[PDB]
């Protein structure tokens, strides 16, 4: 089989305040 | 106390597959054993073996081997219900009839099915057999059978075995099971092997019997029959060629000139007789020998097909390969210990004279006493 | 020359999903049961001084009935090999027809389409489906999946429908057990390098046949691995009253006498069963 990736979620705090 | 846990194990893990109600017997197997009952020789072997084992006796008495004094036989009105039973099976049958299909079905595949209906108190009410070619069987997760389904898609009675069934205080089933004997075999497997049956070992002589009896059918038609095959030349005025036909064939027995002598003035004509053996046409020599192989892998002295070879056919094959295996598998669950299932040796009418010197020359021993004087020839007490 | 009794298979199942359904044993191919649609009110809060009273309105009782749709097939030999052979290809071809049968009853109970097969809860589309939010990264607005979420969707529930399970794939629960929070830790199962509560007490069945979001566990999504909105994520429903599932006959296998033109012998394989959805009020749907 095809070296298939592994990705997982990264550091997800927000979702209402967007940063300056 | 009952192990629960057998070796038998090993088998389920990846082997075999559990819940699936698999066939007992292949059906090249059936098929066999059904183009068997039409050959000459084959049924004719099968039809002696269910014969005679139909002639044997039965009825319920105490083991000779009785250890047990607490004796298994639970009731004693259980057990007069088993002799009625085992001398009257389910109506429109008799105990010969039932000794029949067992015997014969062990002979064909090697197992011997049944049923019971125990009313409710370990008091057996009918046995009925089962048809061994459609009957299939359900394992459990450890190492043996949990229920028999008997019918494709209208007949489902999950019949349980007796292992799993709802039993009395005393270990007698109160609702109806199942008995599923069987032949063992090589790397045991108990029950997930293939049968053992003479019907593996005769294929070949039975395919060479039917090849070169057909041979024989065929030649017998076909081959022309008639002698003396005349020839003329071409210098005899068809028109006389006629006369001399009629001077020869009417000499036949009745006819014109019967038994007189043929004479050709001029045009010598030229006879040749024809041999026309046709008495060999079954290749005697190469057709009993197939037929000694299939009949002495039933366990058949050939002489049966004098007396010497009939107490040998009775004593050595019958005895220990149908009626040991058959009462066995009905002692072992058919009553409690101390009891069992038994038949009169002394029924069986070629063995009687037998019986008869050996309790003549056993009375003249002295250092002896009077019961196993009695044992050693039946009479229990 | 050495052949050995190993029969190396490697295929797989999906897990289960009978046991969480209502079960029913119907013998003929056609039922039939009564529904409430509503009580409807009966009686205001009438004044004092009024020899009098309202009809009110009555509520309403329907019928509705159900049929059991059938599941057939058919497979032959050449009675040569199967002669010949060292093996059973008999129970081979029952256990692998066993098999499909599972699989398949399985998949169309799920997400069965309308005629001759039961309709599945997924293609009925009537248990209500909860979106969730997206995401913000670095001004991009991809879709995401959090904890906080599914915590939030597990407790949505009704209280009064009763309690109700949840089903997922494994692929989501690993997801859901590898999150990190802001510096480094895991949210669940901190500092003991998995994360593995118990499924039976935490009231989440798991299965392997799901639309699996997360495809082929390479979805994570930062960039161009974004779960590509519009997934199912996982479902939860009082079972035991949304769906039910109606037996008839188990499976039957006959040989086809007839047919078999003495080269080819041929068996046949059916049975019969079906599935419906009750009041797919008690049942949500958790997506992308």
């Amino acid at each position: 089989a095809a070296p298939s990736r592994l990705v997982q979620p990264g550091c997800f705090i927000c979702r209402g305040v967007a940063v300056s | 106390p009952a192990p629960s846990a057998n070796p038998a194990k090993i088998f389920i893990r990846r082997f075999f597959s559990a819940g699936v109600a698999k066939n007992v017997v292949s059906y090249s197997n059936v098929m066999a054993a059904q183009r068997a009952m039409e050959h000459p020789v084959a049924f004719r072997c099968l039809d002696k073996l269910g014969l005679t084992v139909q002639s044997v006796k039965w009825d319920v008495g105490k083991d000779p081997q009785n250890t047990q004094v607490g004796d298994g036989g639970m009731s004693a009105s259980q057990r007069k219900a088993l002799q009625q039973i085992l001398q009257r099976p389910n109506p429109t049958m008799s105990g010969a009839q039932l000794r029949y299909s067992a015997a014969l079905s062990w002979a064909c595949f090697g197992r011997m099915a049944f049923k019971v209906s125990v009313m409710s108190d370990g008091s057996v009410n009918a046995i009925w057999p089962l048809g061994i070619p459609f009957l299939k069987q359900k394992f459990d997760r450890y190492g043996d059978v949990e229920s028999f389904q008997y019918g494709d898609e209208a007949g489902k009675e999950t019949i349980p075995s007796f292992t799993k069934v709802e039993k009395n205080d005393k270990g007698r089933p109160i609702k109806n099971y199942a008995f599923m004997i069987v032949k063992p075999s090589i790397n045991g497997a108990m029950n997930f092997d293939v049968q053992n049956t003479p019907l593996q070992a005769i294929g070949v002589p039975v395919a060479l019997y039917d090849a070169l009896m057909a041979r024989a059918i065929d030649s017998a038609d076909g081959t022309p029959n008639s002698k003396w095959l005349v020839t003329a030349s071409r210098d005899l005025d068809d028109g006389q060629a006629k006369e001399v036909k009629e001077g020869i064939e009417e000499t036949k027995p009745g006819g014109d000139n019967g038994g007189e002598i043929i004479f050709i003035a001029g045009t010598d004509v030229k006879v040749q007789e024809m041999k026309n053996d046709l008495s060999d046409i079954h290749s005697k020599v190469p057709l009993d020998d197939q037929a000694r192989t299939i009949a002495g892998n039933f366990g058949i002295p050939i002489a049966l097909l004098y007396d010497e070879s009939r107490k040998a056919f009775f004593e050595d094959t019958i005895e220990p390969g149908y009626l040991t295996p058959l009462e066995d598998g009905f002692s072992m669950f058919l009553c409690g210990a101390g009891y069992r299932v038994i038949f009169d040796r002394d029924s069986i009418p070629a063995l009687r004279k037998s019986r008869a010197d050996i309790a003549a020359t056993y009375d003249k021993v002295t250092f002896i006493t009077e019961e196993e004087k009695r044992e050693v020839t039946g009479w229990p007490a | 020359p050495q052949v050995l009794a190993l029969e190396v298979d490697c295929n797989i199942e999906c897990a289960s999903l009978l046991d969480l359904y209502g079960q029913i044993e119907v013998s003929r191919s056609t039922f039939t049961y009564m529904k409430i649609a509503d009580y409807g009110q009966l009686g205001e809060y009438t004044c004092d001084a009024k020899c009098d009273a309202e009809f009110g309105e009555p509520g309403n009782i329907r019928h509705l009935e159900g049929k059991t749709y059938d599941y057939r097939g058919v497979f032959c030999f050449n009675r040569k090999n199967l002669q010949e052979a060292n093996y059973d290809f008999l129970s081979f071809m029952i256990g692998a027809a066993q098999r499909s049968h599972r699989i398949n009853r399985n998949q169309a109970l799920m997400i069965g389409k309308g005629v001759n097969e039961p309709k599945g809860w997924l293609t009925e589309n009537c248990f209500p489906v909860f979106q969730t939010l997206p995401v913000d990264v670095n001004g991009t607005s991809t879709p995401a999946f959090l904890a906080q979420d599914w915590r939030r969707f597990v407790t949505s529930f009704p209280a009064e429908y009763g309690e109700a399970r949840s089903v997922m794939h494994q692929n989501v629960f690993g997801y859901l057990a590898a999150m990190v929070d802001a510096n480094g830790r895991f949210l669940f199962g901190d500092g003991d390098l998995t994360f593995t509560p118990d499924l039976v007490r935490e009231r989440i069945r798991i299965s392997n046949c799901l639309p699996d979001p997360t495809e082929g566990n390479t979805k994570g999504g930062t960039g161009q691995d974004a779960f590509a909105a519009g997934s199912f994520v996982a479902a939860q429903a009082a079972w035991k009253t949304a769906f039910y599932a109606v037996e008839k006959r188990p499976m039957f296998f006959e040989q086809y006498e007839g047919g078999s033109s003495a080269w080819c012998v041929k068996y046949q394989f059916g049975a019969e069963d079906g599935g419906f959805v009750g009041c797919c009020e008690h049942g949500r749907i958790l997506q992308i």
